[PDB]
């Protein structure tokens, strides 16, 4: 949904730039450049806020999927060390269990 | 927590982080880290003796629980702009600092020395407790809520007061600025309600 | 379609931007009562377990500092007898605050510090109990569960009574205990624009009960019919059955008040009727029928409605047609 | 803001190497047959442990690794957001300037 | 053969509710249910709640003592879980001491068994909660005020006579105690079968009866026995009442409701009565009940419902109003 | 100088009662006064009441043992009146145990001395009475609802503007909590030093003000912030408020009193505010506050007191009747 919102929000932005270049004389004639700049800020802000949420979603995933990985490291290291003291893993597979 | 189960004002409520919100969390995380080191040392030392020697780590184990609640308790006082409850927090930092310092100086009387880790961690805890104490006092200096007749109250920022602002990353507790916890509600909402410009 | 108040009270309005200054928790004793019973049991348990354990550390530490904790011959006189471990310190904390007082762990006279704590624990123990009892009594007198036995019909009807249109309604009481000083109010919730162009989102206009004496007081034993005579001063004066569809900006709020005869505590029963919950031109079936020794209310027919011969025109047209005929 | 993103990245880069050092530390302690030996020095009878003996226990390094991993993977992600948010704002302030 | 009243002469709403679709609402409100019960019923629930709580933990303490090994009748090799427990009688007696907090001390909790400490905590919290709940219900039964309402007294039969030319439905109410009822407020309703022009048939319709007070309000100051009369105006539902249709089997009844808080407990009360058609004496009056004495006023309650006959029209107010206008 | 307020923006009537011919009525209501005290002050009276009570009987127990000869140094032949009393400190500890009912039992009450049996009876009766007194005061303190009125909220300044042709003194009142105030009520009064044609001078005349309710009553339903306006008809005392004399030193004030029983506790509460002359803005409306959400409404309490400019005549309501009549 964010990526769909990421793309569909930047298509009106590039078209808005193209149409301003197409009819620059008309816009200055009506003295409507005050409104069109305000449209740009509305067009740009929608594009940025769609991207900011996309970045946050990636950051939300990456932090959560790395505390899970960190929890694996502690669990794997704890059992591997204990199994290297009683089952005598001989510290060989322990390294592979960590790297 | 029992009221939060049936609390609707927190549906869109605003907040106001107290002066020193960042210096509180960075100290707390440092404090939590060192308390784990004391736990590690305490459980390390008692393994040679025939007895448990619970006084090595359980005092530190209780501190780690107390430190965690001290920031949960502080946060609940940060979301609800009621600084008066910080007196209980202020007493804790004053009391913990005094008792820990007495322990630290008594190590020096017996000539523990920096060569022992417990002397280093105890000395470190005095600084962390002292700095956290100054943070609580600095809250009173800027909020002026305990003694001063005219409190200098602070209002939530204008951009936060908007109901039309939902990217609350710039204004959240420092732990949610790192773990992006505030996104959890938005992510769950995406499953039921599709994400549009609304 | 957003509801003003649900069919069972429970106002469906969510507040925003509440700039709380701690007044949420400053009303601690109101908050404690509002909490559900399972939460109250947790707070009841925690408030006492923490008090017992806070002074458990005090008794354990005092006997530690005094030096009678050392497992040796009792050369000295113990500060508090029989305190051997923190378990004994915890049990002695239970005995003092809950006033069990087994007496195996006495308080000796040779500990001036311990006598102070025995004073403090009793005063804190007495103060906690009195505060906790008061919260429970205000929870035992809660009458929000009694207000759930005050019943309103699912859908209200509009029909002619005595030649004038009115908005009828049936409200009943289930329990046999009378609700004293009953008082019924009715309001219309609709967006209102003034001639000056105002924008009032949820405007509440009070509705008279059409009681014979003007007041709101009602005597609820049998399920009474509550109706609003739609005169020229009513906000419903231009309602047609055509505009009674689902998505119509209309809602009638009915608030029944009164003091419960048992606990003496006032109650409210809130119900609302949306436009799609109105039934134009229908009549409420008879409910009370006399029996051999008494009357009888057959609640199975509480909300049953039957069609009535009524004009399909608005109240204004009904008045206008009467005006032309006169 | 660009400096803040760099500060997080510099610290997360340094904390990233704690993994290899913990892996080296954990296995090296497990590469020794003698586990009967233990930290041994006394002041009262509580047997205070020293610095080097503290970072020789395998379980200590795994726990410190777990704490270090949380910091590294949180500083690193926070480094991305600060860099990205500045980048989005740079785009927002440059599109307006161009327009 | 028999007539069915709406409310008896001492309140007691005489309506049978049937086909109540039960959802447990009777039992979900335990606390108000307990208060409504009589006192001998309350004591049984009071006793059973305590007796069961003592006995439930009596089974627990005996079971704990059995499992800990200190129930063996032998030498004291070990430390008992709770001392001086030698039977279920000792365990049951110990349970009373803990929950009632008598604490004799012969049966004392030791620090050996941690389970007893947890059970001792549970019994104290349960013991405290039952006491707190039982006290709350007892206070609401001590603050009960329905018994005071039984001293509010209404005349046996009400009368209809002429007051200031207009016809009115008189009635006498009195207060027997010496404690005032704060902000008394008396409502009158007439319960009669009636049909609407549109075809409605309301079985027992309740139409409010104005009391004709000096300010048009309802509050009455009740010290001496007042005479509560409703002035029968052109809007009154009794506007067409005549002695011809004032006989026994007439669907006519006047409910009277006397509200007002009791000054002592602060609890609002209510007093209810009704007057069947045969319980009305048309064209009579209430004798003067108050006579000034050497020091103060007097109230001769022996002359409470004594009514005497006086000249009076034998026609309804509707006929009387027409005669007044025509004359 | 300054302009006094009859009631401040948060209640707190600024009226100074003077020359009070005090007959001790302050102290006769000890139970009412005890509740009125602040919580820190209550603890002092709570603590000093128990502490003195223990210490009052500490002297009694010590004197009894002194007279009986128990505290004579040495293991005497006599049976002690109260066991293990070997100091006033022991007497103090035994005083605490009896009244608090801890009853450790190292200091028993023997069967020898009958004077101590009476004192044991007296201390228990005093202990039960004082505890019962303190429980009642704390229950009414825990049932206090004055702090609930702190959550009842009024707009900083009210407005006078147009609504359905007429001129109304609008206002806004909101409830921040989620609990309801059952049977709400609004009384508005205008306070002005009003003279009379007869020659009387009333230093602060309080004239009631209708609330312009739909049914001509006072009951309001407070769930979302409402507008409590008063239509300025021919009888309204504000009929001659010109915008010119709305300045600071104008003898004008509108008292607003919101009353209703709190649903949580059942205690009635009042919320009072006063709008001075400078706290009324002519010709301004209140912004729409209640928005709509997906399935609920939304109150923007940020915009609780925001007022916008609205066109209106700048003439008195008296001139509105004349202008309309001429037109």
């Amino acid at each position: 949904d964010l990526q769909q919102l990421d793309d569909t929000t930047q298509l009106p932005l590039v078209s808005h730039f193209a149409e301003t270049v197409e009819g620059l004389t008309t816009i200055r004639a009506f003295r409507y450049e005050a409104r069109f700049q305000q449209k740009l800020l509305e067009y740009t802000d929608s594009n940025n806020i769609a991207s900011l949420f996309l970045t946050a979603a990636n950051r939300w995933l990456e932090v959560c999927m790395e505390y899970i990985g960190a929890c694996v490291v502690l669990i794997a290291a704890a059992t591997s060390i204990s199994n290297s003291l009683h089952r005598e893993l001989s510290a060989g597979l322990v390294g592979l269990g960590l790297t | 927590w029992g009221s939060q189960s049936s609390k609707v004002h927190i549906h869109h409520s605003t907040w106001l982080h107290f002066p020193g919100h960042n210096l509180r969390w960075i100290l707390t995380f440092i404090l939590l880290f060192v308390l784990v080191c004391e736990i590690a040392e305490g459980i390390l030392s008692d393994g040679v003796t025939e007895s448990r020697h619970l006084h090595l780590y359980m005092p530190a184990g209780m501190a780690f629980m107390a430190a965690i609640t001290s920031v949960v308790y502080y946060h609940n006082i940060e979301t609800s702009n009621f600084p008066k409850l910080l007196i209980a927090l202020l007493i804790y930092w004053t009391l913990a600092f005094i008792t820990k310092t007495i322990k630290f100086v008594k190590f020096y009387d017996h000539a523990i020395g920096f060569s022992q880790l417990r002397f280093c961690l105890t000395g470190l805890l005095v600084i962390l407790y002292g700095m956290l104490l100054l943070v609580e006092v600095n809250v009173i200096r800027v909020r002026r809520y305990i003694f001063f007749k005219t409190p200098r109250e602070v209002k939530p920022p204008e951009d936060l007061q908007d109901l039309g602002v939902r990217f609350l990353q710039p204004f959240v507790n420092l732990l949610s600025k790192g773990t992006y916890w505030w996104m959890n509600a938005f992510i769950k909402t995406a499953h039921k309600k599709p994400i549009d410009l609304r | 379609r957003a509801r003003f108040v649900s069919k069972k009270g429970n106002c469906n309005v969510a507040h925003k931007n509440i700039r709380e200054q701690g007044r949420f928790l400053q009303d601690v004793f109101t908050t404690l009562v509002d909490l559900k019973w399972p939460h109250t049991l947790l707070i009841f348990t925690m408030s006492f377990l923490c008090s017992w354990l806070l002074f458990a550390m005090v008794w354990w530490l005092i006997a530690f500092a005094h030096g009678d904790l050392a497992p040796g011959e009792g050369t000295n006189v113990p500060c508090v007898t029989s305190i051997h471990s923190f378990s004994s310190a915890f049990l002695f904390s239970i005995e003092v605050q809950v006033t069990i007082g087994f007496g195996g762990r006495m308080v000796t006279e040779e500990c001036p510090l311990a006598i102070l704590i025995l004073i403090v624990q009793n005063i804190v123990g007495l103060m906690i109990n009195a505060i906790m009892l008061g919260c429970i009594f205000m929870k035992t007198a809660q009458a929000h569960r009694r207000a759930e036995t005050l019943i309103f019909s699912k859908h209200a009807v509009i029909t002619l009574r005595h030649g004038r249109l009115c908005f009828m309604l049936r409200v009943g009481d289930l329990r046999k205990s009378m609700i004293i000083s009953a008082t019924i109010h009715m309001q219309v919730v609709r967006k209102t624009t003034s001639p000056e162009g105002e924008v009032v989102p949820l405007h509440q206009v009070d509705i008279p009960m059409e009681n014979g004496v003007g007041g709101n007081s009602i005597f609820l034993v049998a399920p009474l019919i509550i109706y609003h005579v739609i005169d020229s001063n009513s906000p419903l004066y231009d309602l047609a059955p055509s505009d009674l569809h689902h998505h119509q900006d209309l809602e009638i709020i009915v608030i029944l008040e009164g003091v419960v005869e048992t606990t003496g505590i006032t109650t409210q029963a809130r119900t609302s009727y949306l436009a799609d919950e109105i039934l134009w031109g229908q009549r409420f079936v008879p409910i009370v029928a006399e029996e051999d020794g008494r009357y009888s209310v057959d609640y199975s027919k509480f909300g049953n409605t039957v069609k009535v011969p009524t004009p399909l025109c608005t109240a204004r047209q009904l008045d206008e047609d009467r005006s032309l005929l006169d | 803001r660009l400096i803040l993103s760099s500060t997080f990245r510099i610290l997360a880069d340094l904390l990233g190497f704690a993994g290899p050092l913990c892996i080296f530390g954990i296995v090296d302690h497990l590469g020794k047959e003698n586990h009967v030996f233990q930290p041994k020095t006394q002041f009262l009878g509580v047997y205070f442990v020293s610095s080097q003996e503290f970072l020789g226990n395998a379980y200590v390094l795994a726990v410190l690794l777990f704490l270090a991993l949380l910091l590294q993977r949180t500083f690193l992600q926070a480094s991305y957001y600060v860099a990205i948010e500045t980048g989005i704002n740079l785009r927002g302030a440059i599109q307006t300037k161009i327009y």
